[PDB]
């Protein structure tokens, strides 16, 4: 479209998309840690007689 | 056996558990590295006496015994 401001909008989502497609899989991150946890506690509280 | 009747009273090894006798129905076994709870699983509060010696109860049959 020949409107700046109107583009400028698509732009700023494509910077956004820029970012997220990076910061979006630190959620990875997230997961292998609880996933860690998780089988921590269920050592650490294992039962011992 | 019956559940032991809730009792708040136990002792932690690794971390503080706040073990609450009211969270659950059956109480979970105790795990060495975790918890040691309160003793007398079965238990009631009484009063009780110790019985005196022989001839100190003696003497105070006499004493009584003489004092009518
Ligand atoms: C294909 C089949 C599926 C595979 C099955 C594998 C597991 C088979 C288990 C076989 C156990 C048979 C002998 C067990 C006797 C010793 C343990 C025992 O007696 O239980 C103790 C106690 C229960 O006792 P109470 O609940 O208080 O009951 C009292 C009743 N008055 O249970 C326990 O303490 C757990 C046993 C100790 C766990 C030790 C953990 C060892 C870690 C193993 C991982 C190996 C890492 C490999 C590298």
């Amino acid at each position: 479209y020949i409107s700046s401001v109107a583009e400028m909008m698509f732009d700023y989502t494509a910077c956004l998309v820029f970012y997220i497609r990076i910061l979006a899989q630190w959620i990875r991150v997230v997961l292998m840690v609880v996933t860690f946890i998780s089988l921590s506690h269920y050592v650490s509280d294992f039962d011992i007689t | 056996a019956p559940n032991p009747y809730p009792n708040g009273i136990h002792f932690d090894r690794v971390f503080p558990t706040h073990y609450d006798p009211l969270a659950e129905t059956n109480r979970t076994k105790a795990n060495l590295q975790l918890i040691k709870y309160a003793p007398g699983n079965y238990s009631t509060l009484v009063v009780t006496s110790e019985k005196l010696p022989r001839p100190c109860i003696r003497t105070i049959q006499n004493y009584r015994r003489c004092q009518m």
